[PDB]
């Protein structure tokens, strides 16, 4: 009956199982993965928030996420990230 | 599509202007920074570093310009780019 | 009668004092403007620039370089030189984290 | 068999991300695509680091990733290293590296 | 209806409390803003503004000028330990640098 | 449609300038620098204040978050004065209802 | 004595400072470095602890948490992964 | 016999050893006592989560190791192999930690 503290750890596990099904992760390693997701969430959302504000928009859309991603990630990482983000939105809106 | 760089119109193609960052100008910059004596290797090295600096600020500035759907880079675009790169500038807006 | 001639360093020190008292941009404006336009062509064709955006850029470059030369001057002096060299600039940028 | 994440093809929680964007003081409103895209990117980066760190764990005959494997992954990748250039990974150490002037002759 | 007093005037301030409140609400900082917050923040911005203008004013006077320019602001800030720290990563257009020549570069003989 | 309005802190900057240096004025550019400065410290304070309230599971930015933000952002002597001036203003404001 | 018990700073031993320097690839060490490092470590902890404790007071707590430190490290441009970010 | 490594050789061995491992290098209790001392100047009768003291230790050690790398480069830049206080000073001035 303690706090109820959310984290990305179940999702980190799921991704780990996709990419390396027979490997596991220490709890400190999971903590660092958790730290990482929060850090990059914040960086991206913060830049997106700024992009919208600079442009007098009230809405953060996937286009603000994408520009935020181009500003924030290094070249190759950003091409792939953009590509995975797009693909996910395309796949999401077509689905239903 | 017909027309390539001249698809969008009227002659604005660029030179090799890095040499327009002259030795004397580089020496004035170094003077303001307190430097008394200068190796001959410094001038071409500074041009390199200047170029890298501008590539990075301009890339971000232009990203802000494309996001706003404009074709004109603004002082604010640059200001926002400079802030991002941890090089906050005062006197041009923001 | 020899012509007048300052010894090496004397005019350098004079120039240091001169430019440290002033604030005026030290790179010539037109060449810098072309340079900016040329670099931006790599990211997007047929861009216009507000004049103030170009001035912003020049203000930020010159301040960046004056700052780096300060650090570079310190790196030369740390190695008992008075002459700044590429390896000075390289050390300062490496310590700053600009470079690996 | 639908959940926002499944539609999008993702492991990361689109709904949670959506809620975090909305309550995070970023903007008045958040469009429906934003959390899909954002959760996609977070999963992509998470996958890269885990692919590499999983490899570093294998290379050292271990079945579990530990902070060192994460550090080895990140610091030997030129672009992950830049993205995380002002970040300290606890219990990660540093990369082996000794300046050549300090090595003895041949 | 009573005749209206600015929140600034009740606070004893030159800085716009009401504008600051508005900028806090519309800046995406929190869901709600307390009535004190913009009063406090407006005061702080006034204090810091006053402090820079005090010192730049002195720099202007020292230069035999009536008007503050960017250089006076730069001289003020950089010569002040505390402002220099606050604005340590900030570039002041047309400000220049502080006169500073490293001792080893001065010629043989001293001071 | 004259030419759409652009806010600035310059009337307030001028007012404070007259308190501090009655016979001193200020260039357009210097004014531009002061404007930049005010918006910069606004964002820094408001952002740290935003963070404080978020870490503590609060929806409201109060004078207390402004105060802690100021203590984190400003170096010693500036911070003491600022805390003093913001304490005076709130107190005054509150007593004048 | 008050050499360690109110300059606990001396508990940062010469051996420990060398180990740190070793992990940073340092081969040889001037004897004056151990005092210099102690000054530097203290300034660093002063700055970080000041901010953490400010987070602690604002939360009306008497116990400094890992999150206080993490937030403090982040303000100082010194982001830390693994302790609850 | 006099079997003896030359000056420098054990240093390099130590470098290779500490660069391979990730354990904290400052002893824990002395570090912890330092934290509590420094903290008292800001507020009395403060308590600490253990993970807080560990977070502080991790950050400090990471900081010092990274500062020793830059210091090493500064010594080498001056054609030495021996880090000196003026090397630390120069690293810190260029990093912008000190004026
Ligand atoms: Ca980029
Ligand atoms: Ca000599
Ligand atoms: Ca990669
Ligand atoms: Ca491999
Ligand atoms: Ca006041
Ligand atoms: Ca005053
Ligand atoms: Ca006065
Ligand atoms: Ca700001
Ligand atoms: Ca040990
Ligand atoms: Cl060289
Ligand atoms: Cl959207
Ligand atoms: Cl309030
Ligand atoms: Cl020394
Ligand atoms: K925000």
């Amino acid at each position: 009956k303690r706090s109820r503290k959310e984290s990305y750890s179940i999702y980190v596990y799921k991704v780990l199982k996709q990419v390396h099904p027979d490997t596991g992760i220490s709890s400190k390693a999971m903590g660092i993965m958790n730290s990482f997701v929060n850090d990059i969430f914040e960086r991206i959302a913060g830049e997106a928030s700024r992009l919208a504000h600079y442009n007098k928009r009230s809405t953060i859309t996937s286009r603000e996420i994408q520009t935020a991603v181009r500003l924030l990630l290094p070249g190759e990482l950003a091409k792939h990230a953009v590509s995975e983000g797009t693909k996910a939105v395309t796949k999401y809106t077509s689905a239903k | 599509g017909l027309g390539k760089g001249g698809a969008k119109r009227h002659r604005k193609v660029l030179r090799d202007n890095i040499q327009g960052i002259t030795k004397p100008a580089i020496r004035r910059l170094a003077r303001r920074g307190g430097v008394k004596r200068i190796s001959g290797l410094i001038y071409e090295e500074t041009r390199g570093v200047l170029k890298v600096f501008l590539e990075n600020v301009i890339r971000d500035a232009v990203t802000y310009t494309e996001h706003a759907k404009r074709k004109t880079v603004t002082a604010m675009d640059v200001v926002y780019a400079l802030k991002r790169q941890g090089r906050t500038l005062y006197g041009f807006g923001g | 009668k020899k012509p007048h001639r300052y010894r090496p360093g004397t005019v350098a020190l004079r120039e240091i004092r001169r430019y440290q008292k002033s604030t005026e941009l030290l790179i010539r404006k037109l060449p810098f403007q072309r340079l900016v336009r040329e670099i931006a062509q790599d990211f997007k064709t047929d861009l216009r620039f507000q004049s103030s955006a170009v001035m912003a850029l020049q203000e930020a470059c010159e301040a960046y370089l004056v700052g780096l030369f300060e650090d570079t001057n310190l790196c030369a002096i740390h190695a008992k030189r008075v002459t700044i060299m590429p390896k000075d600039i390289q050390l300062a940028r490496r310590i700053r984290g600009e470079r690996a | 068999a639908k959940t926002r994440s499944s539609r999008a093809g993702l492991q990361f929680p689109v709904g949670r991300v959506h809620r975090l964007l909305r309550k995070g003081n970023y903007s008045e409103r958040v469009g429906a695509g934003a959390p899909v895209y954002l959760a996609a990117v977070l999963e992509y980066l998470t996958a890269e680091i885990l692919e590499l760190a999983g490899n570093a764990a294998r290379d050292n005959k271990k079945t579990r990733i530990i902070p060192r494997h994460l550090q080895l992954a990140i610091r030997n990748d030129e672009e992950l290293n830049k993205l995380l250039g002002r970040v300290t990974i606890a219990q990660g150490g540093v990369l082996p590296n000794i300046q050549a002037v300090l090595l003895p002759k041949k």
